[PDB]
């Protein structure tokens, strides 16, 4: 890419979010949504094989059609209150559409089907963008939107979530699809509390962010997209299965770890709401999660799966070094729990 | 403390524990001598019951 | 040091434990009452800027 | 939640009103765990790049367990002020509100009568 | 309760930065010493539980297995210096560390005064348990044993997480001092005999009943020696310890909510107890010994009488001990056999004279042999089941016969009958197997002398 | 030695000087924002 | 005289496959190219 | 106004339809899905215009400034699948599976 | 006629009660 | 919507009738939802095909939903009391056993009743002790 | 098929080393991992131990309540006071509801 | 909004026209100025739960 290319494409995959989250008249925050569509296209066919451009296809079709529909909620509301945002007396068919829509551009539950399959087709780093830095954007605008929106369809998109990604998950054994599963997963979590303490969603979201950005940074080390790819981590750098190791358990909720704080306090909120008809369900296949979250540490690192010879080949030549940002967001993940009032 | 710099890690440990566990109990000093079973007057010169 | 340091100390952190309890419960209530009173700082939600109306001469009259 | 309080700073990150509470002791636990947790990234790097654990960079060792730590000060200083925000404001309201939050009479045992389960 | 704890933790920087020659005689050496600061706790010259801080408390009953759980982290670390001294030497370092944090985390949680401290630290002990198991594992198996492990105990956790902050918000506070002189009084309703099921069913769970026990038997059987030490002995009465803390909330609805499972228990005591007898496997027949002679205690934890509560913590340090060292000697057999068939290796004690004293007395704490705490511990638990209905002596009479049978099978087909004709020639006993073996005897010899700081808290 | 030399094996003397340097003024931040934090705790407030 | 049973190229096997639990049809299904590119051409 | 408001409404609806139903050819749907932005610039002019809020009609431009862009993205795409695959057909983007 | 503000909690912050009242974090 | 809701309103054990119409319609309606489902992904082959099986899990759907109603209601009824999760367990246990059959397996209908019955039984005491579903934010 | 190591043997330690006492394989770790095993195991948690535990003095308060019993007997018994009165919260503390 | 750094920038780059009250052009009052006004002066300290 012509370096210039370059920083006008990341300046608008960045101008998007920030755009979306700073401005109050709606219609900025759906030109927001606009770019960020506009600018992830270019990247996600860099490498422009056949995979890629179906990828990029489905992912725009689907993001187009639900950008139009949350400019439609915009646009209904300018006539019910001239207003170019949404208010106490917003018709509710106006604000669901809006939640249907940018549950949609996120991924979340029967609209869970884009994700998975463009995860699938772009490079792991173009994976953590599409999965991380741009949920920021419409769960800015959910998140703003709070007060006003329905308890009982965020509820159904939020159990669905974790039901589909939970299920999803056990099956899949490309990597890129596993992680895009979790993460609609744990964007299930984060719209259960959104309307009742939207905070909690700002930490059910960092914490996600600080747990998959390690992650991903680790499947590309040794860019396997494949479990027996990762398997043989401990043939091409043994240190980071360790650390791969607890910070799937994190991502999972197991309690030692700083995983466990968004599931305990988004429970701890639900059931101060007295939901505990819904959150028992989410707790006990979040539980499924873990499973295959497990099934993928035993091949990576509690059982040494068999490698091939040209292995040591790589051995020999020095491995270039994982960034400094690895350490840092995965100990600060792996371990934070300690300091969990201070968090939340 | 050379070459025995490994075998005065535990011990310390254990001084800094106690160094915290008297150290709680500057914390949770209130009803020091206020508690009714125990609620002696200050003998003389003798600053408080139990430290 | 004795028994009276642990009876002492026990009553210390039943205190401790009883107010951090009671002011727990206290601040569910609170929350319970000014999300739907809406009459204290928390939750209140916002409405558009009255800093940009325009009580100025308009062009028609009658506003 | 408590956005939306009268005098919210839009933007800032410690209202000066946090000058008020008390400094986070620079050895509270949680500082000093930060440090830990610091320590522990570095040696982690070393580990993950392939270097001497314990013996390598010992300028970055300093590096993080001085950026956590630094980290953890300011960020705990503010926290701190957020739990004290919550205080006042929940205490107000208590009694600007008072007859929703009615202070009650405790029946001494002798009066109440809590029904005996035996469990022979 | 920190220097029980801190220099603990200490061991995990000494185990690391220590010589990999020197790094096996630091660590014992030490730990030996932590459990001396340990007995300290035993010094409760009033009844005044010992609060040592906000969140660290240590009553009579914690304070018998805090020791324990500091005692046996010595004795894990000496009994895994053979298997685990064929390995790279940060492989080690690594498992010296995994025992470590067993019962730094184990001590915290039996001292622990939150609930949920309970459950964030009760819950975790599983990471360090699943490591030892699936990583160190011999068979192919262990992979298979660890998901049981992990998903039968965690399955149980989450209703458990529900519950205890659902406590938080109908009483305000999970502290165990205050919960108790706090009037949480349940009230009978569908939803509370839910709610008791929530609590007791985590703790029920790894305490193996009869109807969820299968992960127990699995678990032992692949798990390293330590690994198996670790879940008998502590991890187990973990669950004891749950169910004794969270019961004095709930205290209504126990009294009819038990039944079901008193029968699941006092049933599986018998069925438990009799597959010991035929059952080819000796760490198989260990486990199901564990298990029915646990199922015991499920039985006295619910039936709530004075005397049950400590025939409990009597048989629970009580059966820990014997139960590792059973263990500890089933592993000592495995190495030199290299299989862990009963039938094989008959006649041990022609060749191996004082192991098989060992094993004798390690059969006798099995059975009731009365100048014991074992069967001190039984004839409580037995005084207050007949309490609960005369009939009860039928099913805990056929228990103590069968137990009579399996303990001393293990000792007539292992210990006794002629020799094996050329099995690999079995070497000679090394001396760490035979301390390791007495340590844990010579505690059950001292503890039996005194069985006062071992009797609960009832009295 | 290396037949391909190590980019490293001397230190990036830079590297020392930013991070040792950038520490050292953390440190002299943070002292110095504790004790005058202090003060302000203690006048602002009785003492 | 132990080794601790690491697993063999079998174990191994099921995990490839581009479906765990393979199903009747999804049995058909055959693992991505390794590169990410499709051999289709025409 | 309130009876046409409703027509435009529906043919949102009507061209919503067809984006989530497709048949063959994609350049059908992008067709489609640029019939919802002629009728959302019609309805969100038609208010302001008798709302008189002459301060808002930037947003019904700014609406095709970037829905134009949006549907440049949307052809460049199709045409990166009529030259990987030179048929178009939403039929053959299954290789994601 | 307007409806009033709501009222305004007054006084000056003092270190939290207790400390963050978390879950046994005794902070 | 006037109309489900009925089926609370009057005691239970009484109007069985009522109670089997309205239990039937909202298994026949998620049937209707899960054929549909069923259909536009994992589409069939012929749309004839398709309506089959939209009626068949209808059908099915319909059947579970008729014997969990007559069932709890008529053990309500034969049993005399009205307020008890075992009625609906039966009924439960009952409507798993049609799903069994439908799909003509012993084990499934093993799973279906302990399930099925588990979670009707669980809707009864919901009822009985007025637990909240999806409730309003009340912090 | 695939390469993978052929069995290892076990060593008979006892071989080299016949005073093998079981802790590792080269004598002089052997002998000072007993040594100090033997020692801090047995020499001083068994015996230092069970001495500090043997002297905690009135565990649990039943050396105090053997005397206050007498004491309590003493006095009960002379002064013609019940042993152990039948109510222990005395019935004139109680405010027993009224009507029923 | 979700993060003001319009507030805090103290420019004004969306808000100056989000309601039919704000600036017309040639300060051409809009059908309705009236009543907005007199429904957000009214909302104005008092928060949604009770300007609802
Ligand atoms: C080792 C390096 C030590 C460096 C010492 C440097 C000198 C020094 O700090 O001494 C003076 C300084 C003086 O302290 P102080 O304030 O006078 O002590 C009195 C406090 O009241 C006593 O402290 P406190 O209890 O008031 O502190 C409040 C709070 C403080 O909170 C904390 O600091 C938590 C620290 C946890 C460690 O208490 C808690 O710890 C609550 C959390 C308890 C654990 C909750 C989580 C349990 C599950 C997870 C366990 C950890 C899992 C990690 C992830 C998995 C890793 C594989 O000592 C310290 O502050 C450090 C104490 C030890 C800190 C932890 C070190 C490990
Ligand atoms: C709350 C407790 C939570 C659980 C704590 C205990 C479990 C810690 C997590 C373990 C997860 C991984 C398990 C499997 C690890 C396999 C490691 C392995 O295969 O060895 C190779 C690996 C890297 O090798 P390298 O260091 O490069 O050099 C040796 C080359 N063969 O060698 C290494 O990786 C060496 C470094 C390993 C990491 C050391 C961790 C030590 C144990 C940490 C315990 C923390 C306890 C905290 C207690 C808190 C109580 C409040
Ligand atoms: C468990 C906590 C261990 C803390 C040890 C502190 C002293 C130290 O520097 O050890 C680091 C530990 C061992 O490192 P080293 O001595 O170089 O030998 C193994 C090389 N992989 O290697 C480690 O990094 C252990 C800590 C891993 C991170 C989790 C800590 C909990
Ligand atoms: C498997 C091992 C055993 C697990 C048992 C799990 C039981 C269900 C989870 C915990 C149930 C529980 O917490 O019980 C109490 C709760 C209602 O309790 P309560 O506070 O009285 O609410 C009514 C207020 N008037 O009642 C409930 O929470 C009802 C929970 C409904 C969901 C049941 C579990 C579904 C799992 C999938
Ligand atoms: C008086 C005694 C009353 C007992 C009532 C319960 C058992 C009733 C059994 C009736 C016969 C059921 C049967 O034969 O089918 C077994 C079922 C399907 O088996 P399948 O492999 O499909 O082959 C069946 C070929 N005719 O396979 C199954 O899924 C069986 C599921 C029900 C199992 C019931 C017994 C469970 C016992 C658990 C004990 C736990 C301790
Ligand atoms: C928590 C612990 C719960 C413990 C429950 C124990 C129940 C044991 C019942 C006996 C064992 C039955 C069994 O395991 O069969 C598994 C079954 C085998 O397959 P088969 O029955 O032939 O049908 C295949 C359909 N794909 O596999 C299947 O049939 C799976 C598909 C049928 C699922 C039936 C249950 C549906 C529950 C719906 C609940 C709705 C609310």
């Amino acid at each position: 890419m012509n370096p210039i290319t370059l920083a006008i494409i990341y300046f608008t995959i960045f101008l998007g979010p920030v755009i979306t989250m700073s401005s109050t008249n709606l219609m900025l925050m759906w030109v927001g949504l606009e770019f960020s569509l506009l600018a992830i296209i270019p990247m996600l066919i860099n490498k422009k094989n056949p995979r890629s451009t179906e990828a990029a296809t489905k992912y725009f079709v689907t993001q187009a059609t639900a950008s139009m529909i949350i400019l439609l909620a915009i646009v209904l509301n300018y006539k019910q209150l001239g207003t170019w945002m949404f208010q106490q007396q917003t018709n509710g068919l106006i604000l669901n559409m809006t939640l249907m829509a940018l549950s949609m551009k996120l991924g979340l539950a029967p609209f869970h089907f884009w994700l998975p399959e463009v995860t699938q087709g772009i490079p792991l780093h173009m994976g953590l963008i599409l999965l991380t830095w741009q949920k920021i954007a419409p769960l800015s605008i959910l998140i703003q939107i709070y007060p006003l929106l329905n308890s009982t369809i965020i509820l159904m998109l939020a159990i669905t979530s974790i039901f589909m990604g939970a299920w999803g998950g056990l099956n899949q054994t490309q990597m890129r699809k596993i992680m895009a599963y979790s993460s609609i997963a744990h964007m299930g979590w984060m719209l259960a509390i959104l309307p009742y303490n939207p905070s909690l969603t700002l930490l059910n979201l960092m914490i996600y962010i600080i747990l998959t950005a390690p992650m991903f940074m680790a499947l590309m080390l040794n860019n396997s997209m494949t479990i027996n790819s990762i398997s043989l981590l401990w043939n091409k750098t043994p240190a980071m299965l360790t650390m791969i190791s607890l910070m799937l358990l994190s991502l999972g909720g197991l309690p030692p770890l700083t995983g466990f704080l968004p599931k305990w306090i988004i429970i701890t909120e639900l059931m101060k709401n007295n939901c505990l008809i819904m959150a028992t369900l989410m707790a006990m296949m979040a539980l499924l999660n873990l499973f295959f979250y497990t099934r993928l540490i035993y091949s990576t690192s509690l059982t040494m799966f068999p490698t091939n010879n040209n292995s040591k080949m790589m051995t020999h030549q020095t491995k270039t070094k994982p960034n400094l940002m690895f350490s840092t967001l995965a100990i600060m993940s792996t371990m934070t729990l300690p300091l969990a009032p201070q968090l939340i | 403390l050379r070459e025995h710099w490994v075998h005065i890690l535990v011990p310390a440990g254990f001084v800094f524990g106690c160094y915290l566990d008297r150290k709680d109990d500057e914390k949770l000093t209130a009803f020091r001598n206020k508690s009714m079973l125990f609620q002696r007057e200050l003998r003389p010169n003798e600053e408080v019951t139990w430290k | 040091d004795g028994p009276e340091k642990n009876y002492e100390k026990t009553l210390a952190i039943l205190q401790i434990e009883s107010e951090k309890a009671e002011l727990r419960l206290k601040e569910q209530e609170v929350r319970r009452l000014m999300r739907a009173r809406g009459d204290g700082p928390w939750y209140q939600f916002p409405t558009p800027e009255k800093e940009f109306i325009d009580h100025s001469p308009k062009a028609t009259p009658d506003n | 939640m408590m956005n939306g309080r009268p005098g919210h700073e839009p933007l800032k990150f410690l209202p000066d009103e946090a000058r008020s509470l008390p400094p986070p002791k620079l050895n509270d636990p949680r500082l000093v765990y930060m440090g830990l947790l610091g320590y522990c990234t570095g040696l982690m790097d070393n580990m993950l790049r392939m270097r001497p654990v314990m013996r390598a960079g010992l300028h970055r060792q300093l590096l993080f367990v001085t950026s956590f730590v630094f980290a953890g000060y300011f960020y705990l200083k503010r926290q701190n002020y957020l739990y004290a925000v919550k205080d006042h404001d929940m205490f107000g309201y208590i009694k600007l509100h008072p007859e929703d939050f009615p202070e009650k009479e405790k029946k001494t045992y002798a009066e109440i009568l809590e029904p005996f389960h035996p469990v022979r | 309760m920190l220097k029980i704890i801190l220099p603990s933790l200490m061991l995990l920087p000494l185990t690391w930065l220590s010589s990999p020659k020197k790094t096996w005689t630091n660590v014992t050496s030490y730990s030996f010493l932590i459990s001396l600061t340990s007995l300290t706790l035993l010094w409760q010259t009033d009844e005044n539980y010992k609060n040592f801080s906000n969140m660290f408390s240590s009553d009579p009953l914690s304070t018998p297995l805090i020791i324990l759980t500091a005692w046996l982290l010595p004795l894990m670390l000496m009994a895994s210096q053979n298997h685990l001294k064929k390995d790279n030497n940060v492989l080690q370092k690594l498992y010296i560390s995994m025992l470590i944090s067993l019962q730094i985390l184990l001590i915290m949680t039996f001292s622990a005064t939150e609930l949920i401290m309970f459950y964030i630290l009760f819950e975790a002990t599983l990471i360090p348990t699943l490591i030892i198991i699936t990583r160190w594992g011999n068979q192919t198996e262990r992979l298979n044993a660890g998901i049981y492990f992990l998903f039968y105990t965690l399955i149980g956790s989450i209703p458990l997480l529900i519950a205890l902050i659902l406590i938080q918000n109908h009483v305000g506070t999970l502290n165990l001092m205050i919960l108790s002189f706090t009037t949480h009084t349940l009230d009978a309703s569908w939803s509370n005999n839910l709610l008791w099921l929530a609590c007791m069913m985590a703790f029920l769970i790894k305490m193996p009943l009869y109807g969820v026990h299968l992960w127990l038997p699995k678990a032992h059987v692949e798990a390293p020696i330590a690994g198996s030490m670790i879940l008998a002995a502590i991890l187990l009465k973990l669950g004891s310890y749950g169910m004794i803390r969270i019961s004095i909330i709930l205290d209504p609805l126990t009294k009819y909510m038990a039944y079901p499972f008193i029968l699941l228990s006092l049933w599986g005591m018998i069925m438990t107890s009799s597959i010991c007898l035929r059952q080819t496997d000796l760490k198989s027949l260990i486990a199901y010994s564990s298990v029915s002679h646990m199922a015991l205690v499920i039985a006295s934890i619910m039936i709530q009488t004075p005397w049950s509560f400590m025939g409990a913590t009597m048989l629970m340090i009580a059966h820990g001990l014997t139960s590792s060292l059973l263990f500890c000697l089933a592993n000592s057999n495995y190495e030199r056999i290299h299989s862990r068939t009963m039938i094989m290796a008959r006649g041990l004690q022609m060749v191996f004279p004082l192991m098989a004293t060992w094993w004798l007395m390690a059969s006798l704490a099995n059975l009731a042999l009365p100048p014991s705490i074992n069967l001190m511990g039984e004839l409580f638990i037995t005084m207050s089941l007949f309490s609960w209905s005369n009939f009860t002596i039928i099913l805990m009479g056929i228990n103590i016969i069968i137990t009579g049978m399996y303990s001393m099978y293990m000792i007539i087909t292992t210990q006794r009958g002629k020799l094996t004709n050329h099995m690999i020639n079995l070497q000679p006993s090394h001396t760490r197997e035979l301390t390791l073996m007495a340590l844990h005897m010579i505690p059950l010899i001292l503890l039996t002398t005194s069985p006062k700081l071992i009797t609960g808290l009832t009295m | 030695f290396y037949v391909r030399e190590p980019v490293n094996a001397k230190p990036n003397w830079l590297a020392v000087g930013l991070s040792v340097g950038a520490s050292v003024f953390m440190w002299i931040y943070l002292i110095q924002t504790h004790n005058e934090d202090v003060l302000e705790y203690k006048r602002r407030n009785g003492l | 005289g132990a080794r601790q049973w690491q697993p063999d190229i079998e174990w191994a096997e099921q995990f490839s496959g581009a479906v765990m639990y393979p199903s009747k049809e999804t049995a058909h299904w055959k693992p991505p190219p390794w590169n990410d590119v499709d051999i289709l051409k025409e | 106004m309130p009876s046409t408001f409703f027509n435009l409404t529906m043919a949102f609806s009507l061209s919503l339809l067809g984006t989530l139903m497709f048949r063959s050819h994609l350049m059908s749907t992008l067709l489609c899905l640029e019939g919802m932005v002629l009728s959302l610039f019609i309805m969100t002019s038609v208010t302001s215009l008798n709302s008189n809020s002459m301060s808002s009609m930037p947003i019904p431009i700014t609406i095709l400034v970037f829905a134009a862009c949006e549907a440049a993205v949307g052809l460049a795409l199709l045409v990166k699948v009529s030259n990987t695959y030179g048929t178009d057909y939403v039929q053959n983007l299954n290789l994601l599976q | 006629a307007r409806p009033e503000p709501n009222p305004v909690i007054e006084g000056d912050l003092k270190p939290a009660k207790h400390g963050t009242r978390f879950f046994f974090w005794t902070v | 919507k006037r109309f489900f809701e009925s089926y609370h309103e009057v005691p239970d054990g009484t109007q069985c009738h009522r109670k089997t119409y309205i239990t039937t319609a909202l298994g026949g309606i998620c049937g209707i939802i899960g054929s549909a489902y069923s259909v536009s992904l994992n589409p069939a082959d012929s749309t004839l095909e398709a309506v089959a099986r939209v009626g068949r899990y209808t059908f099915t759907a319909a059947a579970i939903g008729a014997m969990f109603g007559l069932t709890t209601c008529v053990s309500a009824q034969v049993r005399e009391k009205p307020d008890d999760p075992l009625n609906y367990f039966i009924g439960g246990c009952a409507g798993g056993l049609t799903l069994g059959a439908r799909t003509h397996s012993y084990g499934t209908a093993a799973m279906g009743c302990v399930y099925m019955g588990t979670a009707a039984a669980l809707f009864k005491i919901g009822k009985l002790e007025g637990w909240e579903l999806f409730p309003t934010p009340k912090v | 098929q695939w390469q993978e190591d052929p069995e290892p043997e076990d060593e008979n330690v006892y071989a080299k080393n016949p005073d093998f006492h079981g802790y590792d394989s080269d004598p002089v770790v052997d002998v000072w991992n007993m040594r100090a095993v033997f020692f801090f195991g047995f020499s001083i948690v068994l015996v230092f131990g069970t001495t500090f535990v043997a002297y905690v003095p009135d565990y649990r308060m039943q050396e105090w309540a053997r005397r206050e019993a007498e004491r309590l007997v003493k006095y009960r018994e002379v002064n013609g006071l019940p042993i152990m009165e039948s109510n222990y919260f005395d019935p004139s503390k109680i405010q027993l509801p009224e009507d029923d | 909004p979700f993060l003001d750094i319009q507030k805090k920038l103290g420019i004004s780059l969306d808000r100056h026209f989000m309601f039919l009250s704000a600036e017309q052009p040639y300060k051409n009052a809009a059908r309705c100025h009236a009543f907005e006004k007199e429904w957000i002066e009214c909302a104005h300290g008092i928060g949604g739960t009770r300007a609802k």
